[PDB]
RNA sequence: ACGACCGUAUAGUACGAGAGGAACUACGGUUGGUGGCCACUGGUGUACCGGUUGUUCGAGAGAGCACGUGCCGGGUAGCCA
RNA sequence: CGAGUGGCUUGCUACCUCGAUGUCGGUUCCCUCCAUCCUGCCCGUGCAGAAGCGGGCAAGGGUGAGGUUGUUCGCCUAUUA
RNA sequence: GUCGGGUGAGAACCCCGACGGCCUAAUGGAUAAGGGUUCCUCAGCACUGCUGAUCAGCUGAGGGUUAGCCGGUCCUAAGUCAUACCGCAACUCGACUAUGACGAAAUGGGAAACGGGUUAAUAUUCCCGUGCCACUAUGCAGUGAAAGUUGACGCCCUGGGGUCGAUCACGCUGGGCAUCGCCCAGUCGAACCGUCCAACUCCGUGGAAGCCGUAAUGGCAGGAAGCGGACGAACGGCGGCAUAGGGAAACGUGAUUCAACCUGGGGCCCAUGAAAAGACGAGCAUAGUGUCCGUACCGAGAACCGACACAGGUGUCCAUGGCGGCGAAAGCCAAGGCCUGUCGGGAGCAACCAACGUUAGGGAAUUCGGCAAGUUAGUCCCGUACCUUCGGAAGAAGGGAUGCCUGCUCCGGAACGGAGCAGGUCGCAGUGACUCGGAAGCUCGGACUGUCUAGUAACAACAUAGGUGACCGCAAAUCCGCAAGGACUCGUACGGUCACUGAAUCCUGCCCAGUGCAGGUAUCUGAACACCUCGUACAAGAGGACGAAGGACCUGUCAACGGCGGGGGUCUUAAGGUAGCGUAGUACCUUGCCGCAUCAGUAGCGGCUUGCAUGAAUGGAUUAACCAGAGCUUCACUGUCCCAACGUUGGGCCCGGUGAACUGUACAUUCCAGUGCGGAGUCUGGAGACACCCAGGGGGAAGCGAAGACCCUAUGGAGCUUUACUGCAGGCUGUCGCUGAGGACUCUCACUCCGGGAGGAGGACACCGAUAGCCGGGCA
RNA sequence: GUGGAAGUCUGUUAGAGUUGGUGUCCUACAAUACCCUCUCGUGAUCUAUGUGUAGGGGUGAAAGGCCCAUCGAGUCCGGCA
């Protein structure tokens, strides 16, 4: 988590960052298989390494609460 | 005085432009005779630079292979289909008027056939709200509600990479390898902080702006700084 | 740094050449163009008026 | 090229109800200044002698370098205070 | 109230320098003035003595160390003839 | 550097030898740029060389650079040019769009070379030997041939394979030393051809429901381990090359750690880390061809830039030579280079100065200020406060240990790796030199890293994340261009432009009267064209009607410019200072008052506080962490001081050689006074004064240096500002032309945009050309 | 325990920067130098080469900084006697 950028930043700064890369790092469950085996690629881009699928998602999530309006809609 | 930061962008320099020859691909959507038949795989997906959000590459039915705006959801072995009778499903891409009011839309058309223009980045998507014979009337992620023709192709589903904006950059380093994608002259020096003959806000003992803050829009460039034709400032009432 | 003797170092770089048209060493090399004869951006030979006294 | 102060005897005296408390003179010392000197104390003393780290001359012996002594201990003369 | 002396302060003047006489404070080093702070010799005293107070001659010598302040000045300490 | 010696008319510095030193990421080796013959040889000294010269990068003459397989060449990068088109009064000007070309010599991509020998000077180029590549021709094979792969790629961590190097063991060859028995060098051998293959991927078998595996992550009934196999690496191993080559000789063998090279795994991105030529895919023999340009040398304290043989500046590769140690650090030493950071001789070598050592007692008394100097120091063990954003503060502070010698233990496969044990033992001192933090507290500022005045300012200034407001739906906002056109934009509101504030934390009150911006507007004001009246056989001109933007007027708005008082128990002008903070980096009075601290404190800190003239994104308060930022206190320390001394090195002084500059109206041995345009070596009066020379520290020549920056003057200049004067761009708006059909309206045909086209949207508007009104320090 | 993040720490690794000495120099070695001291040193890093922006214009993390010893408007020549 934040803990690298030692007493720099302020509280909400870096609190904001573990959170967002708590959950950004947490597993997830793939679309494709039902395995909790998603980690992200890159910006947006997130993939299996059990079935190598590769998704289109949220920045720092791979599902936005947007894009599950969608799938209703 | 010299021109001020904002006349020397237009001249359109190194410093000012952005770096096109390490930009992708110019994401626009295909050109199909017409019957819709046009479908493609969805073969990989990769990073775009000038919008630091995802882009599906897709290889079409008839060989041609481009990179593609790609919508929340998007993945690799997928098919998208493109024309009139495009199924109904997030990623695919059809006029405005075959899509069902009340589903979220991105990457539109200003005009049928542009190629798209609204609603493209991080996370965003239109509204489609009303349908009719000769108008398509969808709001704009602004919140504008945008008469279209129902003839516009548009993108369902929604631009992925949302929440991107969730996250602050902390410190600048991370603003300048962004800013550095960008056409844009960073870091930013305030105007105030300038001398009298660079900026009209510069001079003074001590940093204030001269005149008030808002400015007529009938200014002319290199008087036009500071709060543009303001309808209001603050947060007051 | 100086931005006299001590900037004096780095100039090992090469631009006014010898002209293959007037013979000058004017042509710079970078810009393929002679600031004596205009070699590389006319085809009439660069002249002016102001290169002599206005009545002469 | 000497200026000034403190102390002792004078004296617990003269004076004074008392409290308190002189001097002339003779002495001893301090301070500041001055000129000189180096037995004594002290400083220096890359003269000298020893200890010892690293390295090089194979070890030993004996040495060089480490800023114009590597460092540490002692220190003659002379110059000094 | 009246008469003066000095040329440290301040003010006034605009004579001297604008082809430049390097502006404060300090420091260091030298000479001087006396309207004398101490020291020598004196006078008066509301001078018993001791301690003072005032005044005269007198510039040989001395007139030091520190706390704040750039400070001069000054405020403050402890020594001091 | 010294002693000998060589050459020479001449030798401190040209050469040989010895002795003594200097350079170790350089003072060595290879090179880019740049230089341009400086390279080699001979002959010289009039020039050049900080002295001299027999020397030379100097003078003169000769000579020297050899490539199918090293570079260029070729490809494409940011980007550049040419032609066309279009603009412009016009061009040698100018944006877009086409086409073509150009754009990389160390250091992007890239068909192919190694070893030895040779010259005064070249050398993967010449010679000897061996190998390789491309193209073409002949022949045999092949009809496959274009899909694909490669070229071809970021940052951080990491495993395995592995050569050189270094080291260890042992053998051989040669050398060194001479109480021992040690110490040093060598022990060689390419390109290439052939062959082997770890890692990754995949296949079969197998059949794990808990096992497999890692440095770490991880893997699996969607099939784990194990077993067998397909593909598959090194500049690596192995064989040839090689009774080639090289060595005086021997002409080794194993090992560890392992640069190069090869091959994997992990992690990061609001950052996504070139392209094209070419190569592979796609055999073999023989033969022929492989032109053209570069090639010397320097590459720097003398070959480059800096006027100089300039203490400056100047890119790459060698980062694996030894001891040392964490180390590409110090210090010492190899290989290699050098004594050319190029003037010498002499005086115990004075004063004075530059660098520097040591100073007793005291210990910041010095000073604006501890400026300067000093103290501390490496490693391990113990131990560690306030505060805090829980990360940090912290190496807090403080305490202890530390060498050598003997014999061992533990971790590990092992190291010439690491951690410990017992005993013995020397010194004043064991990180023994070298390397190597002084510590603590209070207050101010900016949160932090970062930026800046090249050449007196590094800060509190700028930036920053973070906060906030504004404009814009893209035929946009904003901006460049005279135009043709263009940036933002391969972009699309989670965008981007324009501004303010400046992390976090708690917060950010009241005011729209003025000014600004914006919206609305009955009425008022508001130009020109067209229209009406008068006038004129026309016209000028006068007037009327209509009335746009704008203004009046009204409203909104202060995280918009800014404001937040006097008086009394409202008045100016809208409000009348809230939370906080406060003698402030803001407080005139002021050394404010009280306290702390000191012998004494215009300082510092805390409290008070009526604040000359604090205060909320002109941001307020506050704040951990950070700081070559400002002030203050303490411990420690000390030549800062009391108060200076002695010493070291280079100068200084004497001698040989070389050899400037500043400055100069004249006269000139002055001193005390006076006088004078009131600041005199020169006048006047006196005093003093024999001439010359050496050294000194600088009193005076209002010393030398600069036609004073201060100040004023000039109907001087420039930059800058604005509700100064006058105008000029630009924006908005009305009108005319393009412009067409039937105070409101439809259509389509110009014109515009979208679409590949069909066609769709828009449409007589917009654009553009002309003109009128308003705004208009953006500019003159 | 493993892991090895960081506009992270020490650090004359290389390299970059330039705080104090108001030292040395100041007709210099130098028209911006020397020494000691000091800062940064995995990043908004440093650097070579190529390449773009030109004068009321650039460029500027803003100092009126910089644009070849030239900058509150470069340099050259002309207007110009
Ligand atoms: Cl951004
Ligand atoms: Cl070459
Ligand atoms: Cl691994
Ligand atoms: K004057
Ligand atoms: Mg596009
Ligand atoms: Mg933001
Ligand atoms: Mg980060
Ligand atoms: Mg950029
Ligand atoms: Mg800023
Ligand atoms: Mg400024
Ligand atoms: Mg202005
Ligand atoms: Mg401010
Ligand atoms: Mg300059
Ligand atoms: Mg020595
Ligand atoms: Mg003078
Ligand atoms: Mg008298
Ligand atoms: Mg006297
Ligand atoms: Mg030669
Ligand atoms: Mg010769
Ligand atoms: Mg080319
Ligand atoms: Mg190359
Ligand atoms: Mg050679
Ligand atoms: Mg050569
Ligand atoms: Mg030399
Ligand atoms: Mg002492
Ligand atoms: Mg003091
Ligand atoms: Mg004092
Ligand atoms: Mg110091
Ligand atoms: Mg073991
Ligand atoms: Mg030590
Ligand atoms: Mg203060
Ligand atoms: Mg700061
Ligand atoms: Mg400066
Ligand atoms: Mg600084
Ligand atoms: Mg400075
Ligand atoms: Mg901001
Ligand atoms: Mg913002
Ligand atoms: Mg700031
Ligand atoms: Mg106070
Ligand atoms: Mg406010
Ligand atoms: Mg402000
Ligand atoms: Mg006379
Ligand atoms: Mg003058
Ligand atoms: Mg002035
Ligand atoms: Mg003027
Ligand atoms: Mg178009
Ligand atoms: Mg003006
Ligand atoms: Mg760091
Ligand atoms: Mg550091
Ligand atoms: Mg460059
Ligand atoms: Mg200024
Ligand atoms: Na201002
Ligand atoms: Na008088
Ligand atoms: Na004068
Ligand atoms: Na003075
Ligand atoms: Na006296
Ligand atoms: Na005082
Ligand atoms: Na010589
Ligand atoms: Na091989
Ligand atoms: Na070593
Ligand atoms: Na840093
Ligand atoms: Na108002
Ligand atoms: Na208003
Ligand atoms: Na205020
Ligand atoms: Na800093
Ligand atoms: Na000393
Ligand atoms: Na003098
Ligand atoms: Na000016
Ligand atoms: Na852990
Ligand atoms: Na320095
Ligand atoms: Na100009
Ligand atoms: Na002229």
């Amino acid at each position: 988590r934040t803990g690298r950028f030692g007493p720099r930043y302020g509280l909400k700064i870096r609190v904001r960052v573990a959170d967002v890369e708590i959950k950004h790092k947490k597993k997830h469950k793939c679309p494709v298989c039902g395995f909790k085996k998603l980690k992200r690629a890159g910006t947006g881009i997130w993939m299996c390494g059990h079935c190598g699928y590769k998704i289109a998602g949220g920045c720092y999530q791979p599902e936005t609460v947007a894009g599950k309006a969608v799938m209703k809609a | 005085g010299r021109r001020i930061q904002g006349q020397r962008r237009g001249r359109g320099t190194s410093t000012f432009r952005a770096p096109s020859h390490r930009y992708k691909a110019d994401l626009e959507h295909r050109k199909v005779e017409d019957g819709d038949v046009i479908a493609g795989t969805v073969v990989d997906i990769e990073h775009d630079p000038a919008r630091s959000a995802p882009v599906a590459a897709v290889e079409f039915e008839d060989g041609d292979r481009r990179l593609i705006l790609a919508p929340e959801g998007v993945g690799v072995g997928d098919e998208l289909q493109v024309g009139v009778d495009a199924e109904i499903a997030p990623g695919n891409t059809l006029p405005l008027a075959e899509i069902p009011e009340g589903v979220p839309v991105c990457n539109v058309e200003s005009s049928p056939g542009d190629g798209g223009k609204f609603a493209r980045a991080s996370g965003v998507n239109a509204q489609l709200l009303t349908h009719d014979r000769n108008v398509a009337v969808v709001k704009l992620p602004s919140g504008e509600m945008k008469r279209l023709d129902p003839q516009c192709r548009a993108t369902i589903g929604v631009v992925g990479g949302g929440g991107r904006t969730d996250k602050p950059f902390v410190k600048a380093g991370n603003k300048h390898h962004k800013m550095k994608a960008r056409g844009t002259k960073w870091p930013n020096v305030r105007g105030v902080a300038m001398n009298a003959v660079d900026h009209p806000f510069g001079g003074g003992g001590r940093q204030h702006p001269g005149k008030p803050k808002s400015i007529s829009r009938n200014a002319p460039p290199g008087r036009k700084v500071g709060d543009i034709a303001s309808k209001r400032t603050g947060r007051g009432g | 740094t100086g931005a006299g003797t001590p900037s004096q170092g780095k100039k090992n770089t090469t631009t006014h050449t010898k002209c293959r048209r007037c013979g000058e060493k004017s042509y710079h090399t970078k810009k393929k163009v002679c600031s004596s004869c205009g070699f590389g951006k006319s085809a009439k030979r660069r002249d002016y008026e102001w290169q002599s006294k206005a009545g002469e």
